[PDB]
């Protein structure tokens, strides 16, 4: 479930 | 101004540098930022954009007219997008279907098609999804955490900017935020080879500091926060590492919008917050430098900029 924005 | 060039890919690069003027104060070092939102797409994945497709194609990985695909939310697939309109490629992004209305409309405005993947996978899912794609269809995957073009163009191309921009100065310290790392790694290498003194800092979450060996967690530092070590990330570079919480960087780049007139993404808040502090560290007359990767109009339905 871990969100990143890259 | 420059002369006229024959594709908008050709303005990608040489971004300016502004000294800070009201954040911090004439007792502590000078702090310089360079406005990677300045490239023609809005932030720092321009560079690596664009030096993964002209490599892959240098390579004969790809001509134009072939389909790309990558994981990704964020800057990289507005990157991508850009630069694939640009030189005519095709590109699909794999992405968890909580993405908005307005991010759809932007990629699909530069002609990319969207896969979205469930939204209680994450990311995850995304990357899993362009695997799949890319083993099934034979896409090219640019793979930003692992492609050694990314902090390559940042060695040969911000790094010896900077050099250029700090011409009878040194620089006493480089930080950045590390999302794929090139960044820092790249330029990194350049500013320490010429000045081998050069502290370099690496920027991280507070609250998912892997860097520091910490465990991920979740955080709001967009651009930031991968959960793993890229390969990418040269984690040699580095002499320290600063983590920055997330109401801090906020707060941050609301003052920098504000007092500066530098309107930034919050993980450029981030690195200024982190470079103010090391300014204070180093003293009235040093140097410090660090990069915002991204404008804070991108981020105007987030909690960055609500009153």
């Amino acid at each position: 479930g871990y969100m990143f924005y890259i | 101004a420059q002369k006229p060039v024959d594709n908008i890919t050709q303005i990608i690069g040489g971004t300016p540098v502004v000294k800070l003027r009201n954040v911090v104060d004439d007792n502590a070092a000078d702090v310089y930022v360079k406005l990677e939102y300045q490239n023609p797409g809005g932030s720092v994945k321009d560079r690596i954009a664009l030096a993964m497709i002209e490599k892959a194609e240098r390579e004969g990985k790809i001509k134009p007219g072939d389909t790309i695909v990558e994981p990704t939310s964020g800057n990289t697939g507005i990157g991508l997008a850009f630069v694939c309109a640009a030189k005519g490629y095709k590109a699909v992004f794999t992405m968890p279907e909580t993405m908005s209305q307005e991010r759809r409309n932007l990629l699909k405005a530069y002609g990319a098609e969207l896969v979205l993947t469930p939204g209680s996978e994450a990311m995850k899912g995304a990357i899993k999804k362009a695997k799949e794609l890319k083993e099934e269809h034979g896409y090219f995957e640019p793979q930003q955490f692992e492609n050694p073009a990314n902090p390559e163009v940042h060695e040969l191309t911000t790094g010896p900017e900077l050099l250029q921009q700090f011409e009878g100065k040194t620089i006493d310290a480089f930080l950045a935020g590390v999302g794929t790392g090139g960044t820092l790694s790249g330029v990194g290498k350049v500013l320490k080879k010429e000045y081998p003194n050069i502290e370099i800092v690496a920027i991280e979450p507070e609250a998912s500091p892997v860097l520091s060996g910490g465990e991920p967690g979740p955080h709001k530092l967009q651009g930031l926060g991968a959960g793993f070590i890229p390969g990418t990330l040269n984690t040699e570079i580095y002499d320290s590492i600063i983590k920055v919480g997330n109401d801090t960087a906020m707060e941050m780049s609301r003052r920098v919008a504000k007092e500066e007139g530098i309107l930034a993404g919050i993980s450029s808040g981030a690195a200024i917050y982190a470079a103010i502090q090391k300014a204070k560290e180093l003293g009235k007359g040093k140097t410090v430098v660090t990069v915002l990767p991204s404008n804070g109009e991108r981020y105007l339905s987030t909690p960055l900029y609500s009153f």
